[PDB]
């Protein structure tokens, strides 16, 4: 039932801004924390925003902290992560993942539930 | 905002306009304190100062061996509170893992370092005694020949060593392991910058910050390993996962019949008392209210002392018989007597003989209670009595409301009304109450077909007919 | 004077001639610390004896930080233990109340305050660090250039400052509330002329003047507002209004059958065990035991944990039967071997295959007890043993008398005997064995005198007549 | 070597490959510390050093004056845990006693002593503060004239003093009793060899020595009088007269029905959980796990929390229906979700509405689980989630095996199953399912009577016959 | 249920005084009696509690050696004797009591049961 | 049903060596532990060696360590004393002593549950 689908990825120029969204299915916002990961090529992978779908508090790690901005839309259902002054490091491919707000546990891969596919990004 | 309903129909009370701080989840975190390798103390002087160095440094020595050696709350599920700590420590004993945490706090006291598979745990360098001792002391004790060593670094060793001897302390009676984490182990900068540097959202941060001393209470220090000039002890910290959803705190006392034969009353207590959280479309219960703590509107609970329910057991509220929910309760004879104390004001059951007063402070008593369940609220009343149990009541400024209604206890046949379920609910009180029902129902049919039927006719070698209720010979119809 | 009864009818035993001491009330005091408000500290100079100071200073801002920031037991009813403390703590936070005190104690130490409608409080000055910061500290942290205090002013500023620095570290890992209240929140001293000044009775203040390390134990410290140089914290304690009533012990144990075939044996335990003690015509008490503390021949309790029952509660000693109060106890098959210490000896529950003995210090195994519930005096021995439990009996002087009486568990046929009513008493299993003995009385009863009826005759389309016992054909006599 | 195995049928499982180590008895032994007897303190001088050695002095007195004054758990006997000790205590106060103490350590700080009619106590001088201020401070306050006394021996003697103010400072909130036993009380070099002198095995020796930390919680520190110089308090210590046999713990979960309708569904829970350690020849059954501390592979336990059992229980596990031991459960119809945790895995009992399912660290979810009662290893699982409550998993090594089985909660009648029985096992719950069949058949044996015999002819002026079952008028067949 | 406090009338300056509490609705034993005072202008305040069964008493430091307070279970009534009055302990007092188990302290928020009181007046005008 | 019988006591002058014998009836040593003690005439009887009969550790006094061995004999249901270079000082009555290892308290007179009725020693 619950999914997730990245899309927005594509070839971008350096210093140039990219959107992804995440559609969520199989379940409401409110009751979740929903979060944004990537993993660049042969590289661990790492969280990178979490964000309350309640009350819209939101996650930065410290690598993109001021450079991306992570929103949410309750009515349409999806989240989405604003990259700004994008730079070729963050070449990699964005996954979308979420955790029930009752077993929410720390932004973090190992902090997480359920995964989206995935989409790609390059600089 | 704190305000208070009673039900006069269930003997209950609820509590409500608090917000939620669930523990959802944990954080663990490594804390280290760098220390110095100094075998045996080489100085034959007899200097007072420098006698009182050896005898610390054996303290401080002596301290390293020791750690080196090293109501319905019968329905939770049972966890294990330091198992994510524990496993932490356990990595840490792998070959190379404290080679790792070492050469990332070379240049830092604060540092993250990403353990196994990928976990991200934060790393905290608090007190380093290699440096002071072998840029200080070394001089001093590192030589036959010894440099007598002003009074002010005794002072100064003393109050550096001082934290390692009280950490040690601490573990030493607690195998390892303490709760609540003291000052010794965790000084308050250094709890509220791990508690910015966490990867966590905005709200946490902000509650954990603006609660420290709750923190304290619900963190786990883990002592872990002794290896390689590194102490390491992993702070295990709680995350709160849910804030500031509604909570309300359910009151329940025993409600009886008044009947004057003491023998011949009956009582119902609902069960299902404790704490209520809403909660990710459930909401959490914790039957053992005694393990959250409230500091004015905000209560802090931990999920492992939890149930799960759907939010339709609120409607026991409302409506005990609701049957959308089976709202639990127990039965029995014992018309005891005793009092609640709400948020808000008191419950009070007063049953048979026993005297029930409320007092104020200047006034003295101004409510007596007839037997019965009844309420005060603590406006004007300060002091509430039920045989020789003083209350003092809670004196929180809120709003209560009494809501009148028939006590539930007097919906039951009292000849077939089951005193002797404890753990039960009202469907199956319903349940035991139609087999009494059955068993009379179908008893008396019986017995109505029973004392319906004829002796046997006289044994002669004539015939006989049934009339006018006794048999008559055929001899005479002939 | 202490005596103890066995009472082999019931498996239970009272130990009496104890004195009581109950906790019946909560008495504030409002125990205060003047503070030095010391914002910057001005100093260039590197001297080892000033730069000591700052980091003693340190301590002591810090710490200011710190507290700006800040088995019957399930009948019984539900208090708030610090609601009275709290609400003197409320008191504590208007605007014109602290001035008040702070005014009150300019030329003493020890003062009477009254808060709100009529409260009288005790208040208290214990430690004035506003005064030797400012006449001490003062001269040499007010200029750049700064005085090099002598060392031993270093220490003594140590020595008094360090009181608040573990005051702090009390309150601030129990979220400003303790217990037992420390030395530290109040010396023995202090202690003793408080409860001295108390308005109390003479009878109390030399009950709790002698058991002071009790009181402490029974007391509660509430951190409760620091503000205008003044730190307040609340201290609750205990008021015993009622004390050398008498007092005495239940102990109870399992009684049962003990027939060859096994899991076929009976079991009843009375419940009504725990601590009682004469209370204003009725009886408190109780029933866990471990809330109440005993020092020799006195002991202490707190009505929180008590209920207030008849005095008639004491006949089910004598006659567990009588038909004036309802004995409680509970029923069950777990025939499992136990023993209960008692104060002047030890009851044995010795069942099935299970070895039970008695032993003394120099002689070894004196007594070997046989399946069933028995008793031993502390008289010659020192020791039981069942099963793989050792118990160690007390030793304090006193004489025993055995109870001789039938086991009550030989009064009930086990064929209909309620053995899993938990909750239960003495007129509720009787209750229980009457239906189901009614059931069969009346059974049988109907199963005869069944058969004294005639059964139905042939369904055909002829006619029959009763003759000698038997059903004949109409058409015959025709 | 840790192993485990999971029972699908009785929704269980037991953690095996641990070793034990049980209190079997106690150990009393004397400690003691010789003090100085100095009244009033002679010195006019108001130098700063000496000014300190008076309160420091002070702080002694006031110490001296201090101490001057001065789940199937409830199946288990009541103790008297620390009765061993006060009876040595009591011995204590006796004329001549302490005399006798005092000689023998004249020469040494080590030496034995026997009590009364045969008890031999280990006696421990651990601080002569008589000693150090009589040749140290005597010159300095036995004169007015006072010998300015060298910066360094204040400091000395602060820290000398410091223990027995600590030592004091325990025993005055804690009425003369304490645990654990602090480092204050006794330190390692202390109590190591204290141990090595204790009348017990090498084996028992080696156990403590390794483990002094668990040593210390299962220890108590009893103050019991000062007089004539000497300050004696009796520590009592375990004795673990039972070390390395097998034991295993025991988690059990309640099982369940599945059915659709809520209401409908029975639930049954093995109530015998806990540790189980073979011990002279019969089993140590601990139901309260919580009282029991393990480290690394070894358990450490009190027996007075010990119920002894035949060996047979462990038949419950392959067996729960055996014959030969009736193994406890109990029954209910609250078929709630949760969780328990075991040594290598965890068991999952999810039914309604819940959401449970089993997570990994870098994979996320990896198992949901269906309604039931289930079980995962801790091998690829590192967290589990029913409800709103998440479970932390142990990461331990060891090998899991699942035991699949028909859940015995299948095996019985719905419409004859006690779902209220609390205090119950296997033949009990069969013993009165038997009740309630023989309850079912002879009622019907009765109401198999309600129409087969002849009721009563109408009551006229007319006779009648039988005729297919109903009375015929005469008149018709004339 | 009923409390009667009486003796007061004028008095001059160290002149002495006895008032008299009759207890109604009680047995004294289970119970303890306690004596109140309100100065003109201040607020009411505690004087003396006793013991009915054993006698042991309570003094305000402000009357203690001046005030001497008894009991007569034979005649249900609790006695105030006031020696030395002065003109500062010119007052109306008051009678109260409470349940021996609800003991909380000597004091006016300790009472549960008021006396309607008794004017007494230290003075020598006239 | 439960018994002990001590044998092997006699005369033995000073330097010489002795062995004594403690019959277990009634019991098998396994589930027990085993001591020996002694009391010389006048003086208050005294311990002098325990033993563990399932782990065969062992526990000497301080006054007689070294000079004496303990050893049993499962198969036998026998403990054996052996007492090497005997003083006169050691002139007293031995008894064997037992205690069920699930009531162990310690060695020592009064941790003892069953006693043997003796063989006397003289040197
Ligand atoms: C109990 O009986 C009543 C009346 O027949 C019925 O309405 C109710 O549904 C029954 N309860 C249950 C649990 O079946
Ligand atoms: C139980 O039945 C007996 C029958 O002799 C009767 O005397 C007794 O009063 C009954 N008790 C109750 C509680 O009904
Ligand atoms: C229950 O009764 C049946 C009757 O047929 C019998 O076979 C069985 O042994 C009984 N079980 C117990 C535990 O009494």
């Amino acid at each position: 039932q619950v999914q997730l689908q990245e899309s927005g990825g594509g070839l971008v120029q350096p210093g140039g801004s990219l959107r992804l969204s995440c559609a969520a299915s199989g379940f409401t916002l409110d009751y979740y924390y929903i979060g944004w990961f990537r993993q660049a090529p042969g590289k661990e992978r790492e969280g990178v925003s979490c964000i309350s779908s309640s009350h819209g508090s939101t996650y930065y790690a410290d690598s993109v902290k001021g450079r991306f901005t992570i929103s949410r839309d309750n009515a349409k259902n999806t989240v989405y992560l604003q990259m700004n002054s994008l730079k070729p490091e963050d070449t990699a491919v964005y996954y979308c993942a979420t955790v029930a707000v009752a077993h929410f546990r720390g932004c973090g891969v190992d902090g997480m539930d359920y995964w989206g596919k995935g989409t790609q990004v390059t600089v | 905002n704190i305000t208070e309903e009673f039900y006069q129909s269930t003997c209950s009370a609820v509590s409500k306009g608090y917000l939620s701080a669930l523990r959802t989840g944990w954080y663990t975190s490594v804390i280290t304190i760098e220390l110095s390798n100094i075998k045996e103390n080489k100085c034959n002087g007899t200097d007072a100062k420098v006698k009182l160095i050896k005898q610390e440094l054996d303290k401080y020595k002596n301290a390293v061996t020791e750690l080196q050696l090293l109501f319905l709350g019968f329905l939770l599920g049972v966890g294990s509170a330091i198992a994510s700590g524990v496993a932490v420590c356990k990595v840490l004993h792998l070959e190379g893992e404290v080679n790792k945490i070492k050469s990332a706090l070379l240049s830092t006291n604060k540092a993250v370092v990403s353990l196994s598979n990928g976990v991200s745990v934060l790393t905290f360098k608090v007190l380093d005694l290699k440096n002071y001792i072998d840029k200080q002391l070394l001089p001093i004790l590192n030589k036959q020949s010894c440099s007598i060593s002003n009074i002010e670094t005794v002072i100064e060793f003393q109050q550096k060593n001082n934290r390692l001897l009280e950490i040690t302390r601490e573990f030493s009676v607690n195998a390892g392991v303490t709760t609540p984490v003291s000052t010794y182990m965790l000084t308050n900068s250094e709890l509220l910058s791990l508690i910015n540097d966490m990867p966590i959202t905005n709200d946490q941060k902000k509650l954990m910050s603006n609660n420290v001393q709750i923190v304290r209470q619900q963190s786990y220090s883990i002592m872990c390993i002794i290896k390689e000039e590194v102490l390491a002890y992993v702070v295990q910290l709680p995350l709160y996962g849910v804030i500031d959803t509604p909570c309300w705190k359910l009151h329940t006392s025993p409600l009886c019949t008044t009947n004057t034969k003491e023998g011949s009353n009956i009582c119902l207590t609902r069960t299902d008392r404790g704490w209520y959280c809403d909660n990710a479309g459930s909401v959490s219960f914790f039957p053992q209210a005694e393990t959250c703590k409230v500091q004015s509107n905000r209560v802090f609970c931990d999920t492992m002392n939890s149930l799960t329910l759907p939010s339709e057991v609120n409607l026991c509220n409302v409506d005990i018989f609701n049957p959308k929910y089976d709202c639990k309760i127990m039965t029995s004879k014992t018309d005891v007597s005793s009092s609640v104390i709400t948020s808000l004001g008191a419950i009070v059951s007063c049953y048979g003989k026993t005297k029930c007063t409320a007092s104020n402070k200047n006034r003295g008593i101004i409510k007596t209670f007839s037997n019965g369940c009844d309420y005060v609220s603590n406006k004007g009343v300060d002091t509430v009595s039920v045989g020789n149990t003083l209350y003092y009541v809670n004196k929180q400024e809120g709003k209560s409301l009494y809501v009148k209604g028939e006590p539930i206890i007097n919906f039951y046949d009292p000849l077939v009304f089951p005193s002797d379920e404890f753990d039960a609910s009202i469907s199956q009180v319903n349940e035991k109450i139609n087999q009494s029902l059955a068993f009379i129902r179908k008893s008396d049919e019986l017995l109505s077909a029973i004392g319906g039927y004829i002796p046997e006719a006289p044994r002669d070698g004539q015939a006989y007919v049934r009339k006018d209720g006794e048999w008559v010979l055929l001899s005479t119809f002939l």
